RNA sequence: AAUGUCUGACUGCUCCCUAGCAUGCUACUACCG
RNA sequence: GCGGUAGUAGCAUGCUAGGGAGCAG
């Protein structure tokens, strides 16, 4: 566009010196203890974005089995039916913070305010109507994150033009709402993990299985190298609950914009325009969303594979034969589509796969004999399935196995969970990683949170976030919560010193004293409210 | 809350009616109050009466009723007075010290700066009130000359949008930061204030922006007086520790020397023979030659430049330019033009030219100060501040034109009194001086020697036979910021009809609207005095129009009379000047 | 103690870009490298060394008066 | 939208939207206009109408300022005022709105009809800016008057000079004159392209 | 909220009490007067008060409406500035070339990626390393897309120039790396 | 809230209402001095209220303008703030290679690169005058940064090679004071 | 002389502060039945 | 002696809005 290439760089973070005096004071960081230091604020030199943006040519063209696709995309919109979708007016969506960058060329004129504020309900609705008719590409721009992290790695986000969001918002805002609002469902986004809700997450996905295990796996490369046909598929999944609103002219070219404005168009990456192959752009109108339904799509092909792999003869059961004589019959003889045959199976699953989906962050709870016996799916066919279906290869250190069903998940969500009596009986409880929550005590962004005096209120936040540390067995992860209460302290009467000093007044009431004491942060954890 | 600024013990006091608002410890914030006009308080809280509508402004009157301030018809039964006990009502009160000379601050606050003998008393006083006297003299010229603003609103529109006007001739001032008005409302009755309040216009007018220290309802029947507003706080030394040297304490001398500046090496050495040097330099005596023979004999230093003006910043560049190699050499710009042919804008080098107010923040070897005849107890502060280096070199002459004091209407500064180091050059005299007055003619040199040089300035070139004089006062006329004397003007012509050589001389004049109608007239080219501070022309003509303080100011006359390189013509309307000036007279 | 040495190099990078060292280009690529280096080592020796490397560079320019914080 | 009145040039955002060239009124000038004459259609930068569904009355003497919107004197709220009083509508600059008098040949200029030459009389001898409104004015209805006019369907083109043209039934035909400039349309169906401009004599 | 006419009533109802008070007569006369008193502060609990609430709404909807106009002065400022930016970005390309190779297609649609391809004039290669630029920018010509290119300037990351000279195989481990070549279309 | 002649009011209203309780008065005393009384409370609570209302307002007004101005002052002086603190963290390592170099620089041996750690790759430093020129580099050897280097080339100031041997104390005034060395790693 | 502006995606949850409104609860006072 | 409405203050819950922050994918 303009006649010299830029080049961005990322700086370092921020130092602390206080917490970390106050850390070793109390001795903590002991050499060859378990927590440490781990998450820093890497640095990067000039060619970061181009270098990070030429992380596309894992995508490559995927030709797909036509038939157990056009299968299981049944069952995933079976996973679907719960919720209700469709347009709506202008006056009717809900932007929180109308206040970020709105694309590329418009962010040469104000925030998204400006242009959710200048056009009146008419042109909005009238923009809608013309996108029902007509393909808008857009430019796409690439944006460089500045966060803790543990990999030295740069990451990128893609910022969407507004014309994009504007419209999306219309066509999906009520279903995507809908979604956020159901409980015990399959997909969790939405439900919160404090008073309680990780405990009945839990015991939800637990739900009534036989000799259950548990379950996680991992994609490497998640969103850069996710073929366009399941991109593709898990769009029109979502369209589907559009029966009435939009005739069918509508919804493809809604599908066709929704292509050309996410899937594949320009990227102004530097200050060049660049062509993107595939794979989505995590920053859209609706990413968990469509993550979510791409997971459940693979986790389906794996058990349908599992279960078509396996001989006939070696099944004991005569049901299960059936099963898979009939899903033989219905994946490649038949030509339409089945309810009943559908529905029993979708019933099978939900009986011998019970799931838990955060997007691309599953949770399992599957019989064990079954799957030993080969009817449902262990971590060789995600390996396979992965493998022909997604042009990458899950290694197996990224898997976890667990077998008593009392100590959860290993992981889940970069949560780890503890079976803690309280009050009077055996509830689960989320708890973080030392190191992440000291790393992130140290170091800072800017310097003006380098001053504790101002800011408590993070620290208070981030012991909201470390109390369950208090109930585990081991004992430098106790004094973390405990360090930061009293560092709470600490700051609270050197700001009373100071306040009495440049000036002589005192406060009149404080009510902070709560803060530094352990019932205000265990309320959190315990199911009221 | 800061220290007394004449005791350094802690105050948490500021003085209203006071220009600057200083720091005085209790005992010395009662001195003030009682042996000036200043009744007026500034702490945490504005000291005044609570009571609705009581405007006790008085610091006497005052007693601390309660939990507020009070004044005598308020104060409940359970007060006492603050101005009491030779201290007020102030924090760290017994750590106080009260200063013994309070008549020295006293006079500088209540004093209006025209007068010549309270620059005496700025420059007469420790280096802390010489500081706090340059602080209130900007901000003196600030709130006189240097822009306005009073303005009465027409009616509130919104919490932060509101029409204004200002009354029809007052002088409209800029909206900035740099630009606050005390906000009045008067009911009746009750001259209150309600704070300070900067505006700016917007996307359309009168409905502006303003920003309020207090968050009060801003009525429709309000006006913004102006206010004793906008400098900028000095916190650094004007001249440092003088330590004479034994040694050239950390300059390495070359090993070879050229002759330009062999002339000078005993004078850079008694350079590094100090801490600081002043020379006096006279116009075409090589300044800039001595400047940069500076560091060509200490080749390994770092050096920086720095001058007033724009324009002998940029003579010194191109002087270097001659002698200093450019890729050591830099120009410093501020976001105007000048010099750009050095690397514009490099902290990290070893000779850096930039004016005293576009300095950077760092050390060097030695900063040579050059153009001290325009310097100020402002410029020395800031070049102290901006700079650390072991070695100062103060050059120029304190006989030329100075900074002018536009607020100064009555008085003469004498050279004395434009700084502190031209001070030192009229006390302990200059260390240094360059006697060798390569521009001037025989004349013109014994001239100037004998007027404002006591006959020590040495003519290079000869009788040149061409520095001509006439003595004719003309007819004064003025317009409106000038005098015009066409009379004068016509010998003038009458001289170019009758030298036609001398029509390419250079016409000067001791102003600007005489000088433009010369040239309407004349065609020459037509400079000011302080304008040719710096340039040398082979023909001058020289016509003193008026014989004000000005016209026949013997810096003036001095440095105009010196612009000649090969002769000059002076239609004189002063006989003192006239008969001083050593050249071939005329007839009208 | 190496978590000392990760901090304090985490300061002296900051302190580099903040004297405007990052307008160079290969230098700052160098710098970054051996931050990055730094704060993922195992053992004190080899990041001591890189530490010594690093501050050299601070060390060759004349921005930083040492002769005045070394007051103590 | 705001503006100087075009009476006393006091800032206003005042218009009459039944008067056509819709000026800028102040609050006095505009309360005189809407007591005096027929534009008893006023509008702010949003229009004075009674928000009620269904209730589409017009005039601002019946409306009341309720809750955030104007609504009749029915469908008010119990808590609302006027938007005519003291002789100042409700809008902008209130208090600084100075009006004046000179009312007479605004409404005289707001209501003619410029069929009768001392119409033209009197736009010839008014103040500058009620000139340049009643020049305005005229030029607005001669535009509307033009545009009453119709169309012209061609029966036989002769040559490019010579032209048989029919004109628009029970239509009053246009003489033939230079100053009409007529613009041509020839449908292909299907999009009528214009075919340029032509004269007649 | 003085200049009131309930509060003219209320005002009068308290003088004709203190009056009818001070001069105590019967209980008749209390009676009226606490009457009296009572529907006084009936006006003023209303004209003090709802006349609040008339103001408050009055100036809500005042600075709404100021908001508004804001909005739409806004809106008409970027609207030009969108116009003004289209303008001066067309007047860079109408090249006849544009429009012959528009006319050589069959119905006036080609494809974008193209266009720049053909009727662009400036080049800019941007190359890792030394090796790269050996194969591709050599010489003072090259050929690329089918056209011959004259290299006309070449910078470095701070983009600093550089001439053709200091692309020595030696010299190369003394510059930044991404170099940038312009070039133009030969002809 | 005690400083009200409220309070004195209400002071008044209780001790009288507490003589009326305890003297055995009739009925409609008491309801005097408790119509007045809980009047009397109901102007207290509110002016007490109040007044809690004002001085908690100007309470918070206080934190806020402390905020702003701990906050602007502190983002005044960074660059200051953490050139000191790296240089105390500097100190509280102590180690021998960083305090020789340090106090090699405070003296004036500066370098001219990044030092480089393999066994080639050159390293060249500045030399102010001779005597560090003792206190350091012993004939072909030089001790830099706690490691061994051979000298292999000297020059002064103005570019000239410079022999070994050619230096010494009295021909000392012989070269251009800031010496240059390029030395190898050991 | 200006002034002024610089890359920050889509979601979900949570804490803190303020404002508004209604509602809900309680007390004090007033009028009338 | 009760009811009711109107007021005012206190207190609570909730909803919306505005701002500051934290974590997660
Ligand atoms: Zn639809
Ligand atoms: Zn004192
Ligand atoms: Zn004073
Ligand atoms: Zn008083
Ligand atoms: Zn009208
Ligand atoms: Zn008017
Ligand atoms: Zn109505």
């Amino acid at each position: 566009l303009t006649n010299n290439v830029a080049f961005q760089t990322v700086k370092p973070g921020n130092f602390n010196k206080d917490f970390y005096d106050f850390a070793v004071s109390k001795g903590f960081f002991k050499e060859g203890s378990s927590v440490e230091l781990k998450h820093f604020f890497f640095a990067q030199d000039g060619n970061a974005a181009i270098s990070d943006y030429d992380y596309y040519r894992y995508n490559l063209p995927t030709m797909c089995d036509i038939r157990q696709l056009l299968f299981v995309v049944e069952v995933v919109d079976k996973y679907f039916d719960c919720y209700d979708g469709g347009c709506i007016n202008a006056n009717q969506v809900i932007v929180n913070n109308l206040d970020k960058s709105a694309g590329f060329p418009f962010n040469k004129w104000g925030k998204a305010r400006l242009y959710y504020d200048s056009m009146s309900y008419e042109d909005q609705d009238a923009l809608f109507a013309y996108t029902k008719r007509n393909v808008i590409p857009t430019i796409t721009q690439m944006n460089l994150k500045y966060a803790i992290s543990a990999k030295n790695r740069a990451r990128t986000v893609a910022g969407v033009s507004i014309c994009s969001t504007m419209t999306n918002r219309q066509f999906h805002q009520k279903l995507l709402k809908s979604i956020a609002a159901t409980r015990g469902a399959t997909v969790v986004i939405g439900t919160s993990k404090f008073y309680g809700g990780w405990h009945n997450m839990l015991k939800t996905v637990y739900s009534d299985v036989e000799n259950p295990h548990l379950m996680g796996w991992d994609y490497p490369k998640c969103d850069r190298a996710m073929p366009n046909m399941l991109r593709i598929m898990a769009s029109l999944v979502l369209a589907r609950k559009h029966t009435t609103c939009c005739s069918l002219s509508h919804r493809f070219y809604r599908l066709a914009n929704e292509c050309a404005q996410v899937l594949s168009e320009m990227v102004m990456c530097g200050g060049s325009l660049y062509v993107k192959p595939g794979g989505t752009s995590s920053g859209d109108a609706t990413t968990a969303y469509a993550n979510s339904v791409f997971n459940i799509c693979q986790a389906v092909t794996a058990n349908v594979n599992a279960l078509l792999s396996t001989d006939g003869n070696k099944i004991a059961d005569k049901y299960v034969r059936n099963l898979q004589h009939r899903l033989y019959e219905c994946l490649y003889r038949n030509r339409d589509v089945d309810t009943d045959f559908v529905n029993e199976f979708y019933a099978y699953l939900r009986k011998h796969f019970s799931m838990m989906i955060l997007s691309d962050d599953a949770v399992v709870c599957f019989n064990s004999t079954y799957a030993s016996q080969g009817l449902v799916a262990s971590i060789k066919n995600f390996k396979s399935v992965l493998y022909y279906q997604n042009n990458v290869f899950m290694s197996e250190a990224k898997c976890w196995t667990e077998t008593d069903l009392t100590k959860g998940p290993h992981e889940f969500c970069s949560q780890h969970t503890m079976l803690v009596k309280q009050g009077d009986d055996y509830v689960y409880l989320p708890y973080p990683d030392p190191s992440r929550i000291l790393g992130a005590g140290c170091f800072v962004d800017d310097i003006v949170k380098t001053d504790g005096t101002l800011m408590i209120e993070r620290f208070v936040s981030l012991a909201i976030d470390a109390y369950p540390l208090t109930k585990h067995p081991n004992q430098e992860y106790a004094d973390v919560f405990h360090l930061y209460l009293q560092y709470i302290r600490k700051l609270h009467d050197e700001l009373t010193g100071h306040m009495l000093d440049m000036y002589s007044v005192m406060l009149t009431n404080d009510n902070t004293s709560r803060y530094w004491e352990p019932e205000f942060y265990e309320a959190m954890y315990t199911p009221h409210t | 809350v800061g220290a007394c600024v004449l005791c350094n013990s802690q105050t948490s006091l500021r003085c209203g009616a006071c220009i600057r608002r200083p720091f005085l410890c209790c005992k010395c914030c009662y001195d003030h109050v009682i042996s000036t006009s200043h009744k007026l308080v500034l702490s945490v809280n504005p000291y005044v009466c609570n009571a609705p509508g009581c405007d006790v402004t008085d610091v006497t009157q005052l007693y601390l009723g309660g939990m507020s301030y009070y004044c005598k018809s308020h104060k409940p039964p359970i007060s006492f007075p603050l101005c009491a006990n030779g201290q007020v009502f102030g924090l760290y009160k017994n750590t106080c010290v009260g200063s013994d000379n309070v008549t020295d601050f006293n006079a500088i606050a209540t004093c209006d700066w025209t007068n010549a003998g309270d620059y005496i008393l700025a420059n007469t006083c420790t280096e802390r009130l010489k500081l706090f006297a340059a602080e209130t003299l900007k901000a003196t010229e600030e709130t006189f000359k240097l822009s306005y603003g009073i303005a009465t609103v027409r009616e509130v529109l919104s919490d932060r949008e509101l029409h204004l006007s200002w009354e029809v001739g007052k002088p409209r001032p800029p909206l900035n930061r740099n630009y606050v008005f005390t906000g009045y409302r008067v009911t009746k009755n009750s001259k209150v204030q309600i704070g300070e309040y900067t505006f700016e216009k917007g996307d359309y007018g009168d409905a502006v922006v303003y920003r309020g220290t207090t968050t009060y309802k801003l009525n429709v029947g309000d006006y913004f007086v102006l206010t004793s507003h906008t400098v900028m706080p000095l916190s650094a030394p004007t001249l440092v520790p003088q330590e004479h040297y034994v040694r050239i304490t950390g300059l390495y001398p070359t090993l070879n020397i050229s002759d330009e500046f062999s002339s000078n090496v005993a004078n850079y050495q008694k350079v590094g023979m100090q801490k600081y040097s002043t020379l006096q330099g006279p116009p075409g005596t090589g300044k800039s030659h001595f400047a940069i023979g500076l560091a060509l004999y200490y080749p390994s230093a770092r050096i920086v430049y720095t001058a007033c003006s724009h324009a002998a910043v940029d003579a010194l560049c191109e002087k270097a330019l001659k002698y200093l190699p450019i890729d050591k050499c830099s120009r410093i710009i501020p976001a105007v033009e000048c010099f750009d042919k050095f690397k514009v804008n490099s902290t990290l080098e070893q000779y850096v030219f930039c004016t005293v107010n576009a300095l950077p923040e760092t050390t060097a070897d030695i900063v040579v100060f050059d153009e001290i005849s325009m310097a100020t107890n402002y410029d020395l502060s800031v070049v102290n501040a901006r700079l650390r280096a072991k070695h100062y070199v103060y050059i120029g002459d304190p006989a030329q034109l100075p900074a002018p004091r536009t607020l100064l209407t009555k008085g003469t500064l004498e050279p004395e009194y434009f700084n502190s180091v031209c001070r030192l050059m009229k006390t302990i005299g200059p260390d240094m001086f360059l006697g060798t007055c390569r521009r001037c003619p025989a004349e013109i040199v014994d001239t100037v020697s004998a007027l404002v040089y006591d006959n020590k300035l040495k003519a290079h070139k000869d009788k040149s036979a061409q520095c001509f004089k006439m003595f004719y006062k003309g007819v004064i006329t003025h317009d409106v910021s000038s005098a015009i004397n066409r009379p004068q003007i016509g010998v003038v012509r009458e001289f170019l009809t009758r030298n036609p050589a001398w029509r390419k001389a250079v016409f000067i004049s001791p102003y600007n609207s005489q000088n433009a109608v010369a040239s309407k007239i004349l065609g020459l080219p037509t400079q000011t005095v302080d304008s040719s501070q710096g340039s040398e022309y082979d023909y001058v003509i020289f016509t003193q129009t008026t014989e004000t303080a000005h016209s026949c100011n013997v810096n003036r006359f001095n440095v105009a009379i010196t612009r000649a390189k090969v002769g000059i013509l002076c239609i004189m309307s002063d006989r003192d000047l006239y008969d001083k000036l050593q050249f071939t007279s005329l007839e009208i | 103690k190496m978590s000392d040495v990760k901090c304090t190099s985490v300061v002296l990078l900051s302190v580099l870009q903040q004297l405007r060292v990052e307008s160079s280009s290969k230098l700052w690529a160098q710098c970054v490298q051996l931050h990055n280096d730094i704060l993922l080592a195992k053992d004190t020796t080899e990041a001591f060394e890189k530490m010594v490397s690093l501050l050299s560079v601070l060390l060759s320019m004349q921005g930083a008066v040492d002769i005045n914080k070394l007051c103590e | 939208a705001v503006g100087a009145c075009v009476l006393c040039n006091s800032q206003t955002s005042l218009r009459c939207g039944a008067c056509i060239r819709r000026p800028f009124l102040c609050c006095k000038c505009c309360y005189d206009h809407v007591i005096s004459t027929s534009h008893k259609l006023v509008l702010s930068v949003n229009p004075y109408v009674c928000n009620a569904p269904g209730c589409d009355v017009t005039d601002v003497t019946q409306l009341y300022l309720g809750g955030m919107s104007y609504y009749c004197k029915s469908h008010k709220p119990p808590i609302s005022f006027p938007l005519c009083a003291n002789g100042q509508v409700f809008g902008l600059y209130k208090n600084t709105c100075v009006g004046s008098d000179n009312v007479t040949d605004f409404n005289a200029i707001a209501t003619c009809d410029w069929t009768n030459a001392g119409d033209y009389i009197l736009a010839n001898t008014c103040t500058e800016r009620l000139k340049l409104f009643a020049a305005e004015t005229l030029k607005a209805t001669e535009e509307t008057f033009k545009l009453s006019y119709g169309i012209a369907t061609v029966r036989e083109v002769l040559s490019d000079r010579e032209l048989h043209l029919s004109w628009e039934v029970g239509k009053p035909r246009p003489p033939l004159n230079r100053n009409y400039v007529f613009t041509g349309y020839r449908v292909t169906k299907n999009s009528k392209v214009q075919i340029g401009e032509y004269t007649f004599e | 909220f003085s200049s009131l006419p309930s509060y003219a009533a209320f005002a009068t109802a308290q003088e004709a009490y203190e009056q009818a008070v001070a001069n105590g007569d019967s209980e008749v006369v209390l009676k009226k007067l606490k009457k009296s008193l009572n529907v006084a502060k009936s006006e003023f609990d209303r004209d003090a008060a709802m006349q609040r609430k008339l103001e408050k709404m009055a100036d809500q909807a005042m600075t709404q409406m100021y908001k508004q106009a804001r909005s739409e002065d806004k809106r008409a400022k970027v609207t030009s500035a969108m116009q003004t930016m289209l303008f001066t970005m067309l007047r860079k390309l109408d090249n006849d070339a544009l429009n012959n190779i528009i006319n050589n297609a069959r119905d006036g649609c080609v494809p974008l990626n193209i266009i720049p391809l053909t009727t662009a004039a400036k080049l800019m290669v941007v190359i890792p390393d030394y090796n790269t630029y050996k194969n591709t920018c050599d010489g003072t010509t090259f050929t690329y897309a089918s056209a011959l290119w004259e290299i006309q300037q070449v910078v470095d990351a701070d983009s600093k120039i550089v001439q053709l000279s200091e692309i020595s195989m030696d010299n190369s481990p003394n510059l930044a790396w991404p170099l940038i070549v312009t070039a133009l279309r030969a002809n």
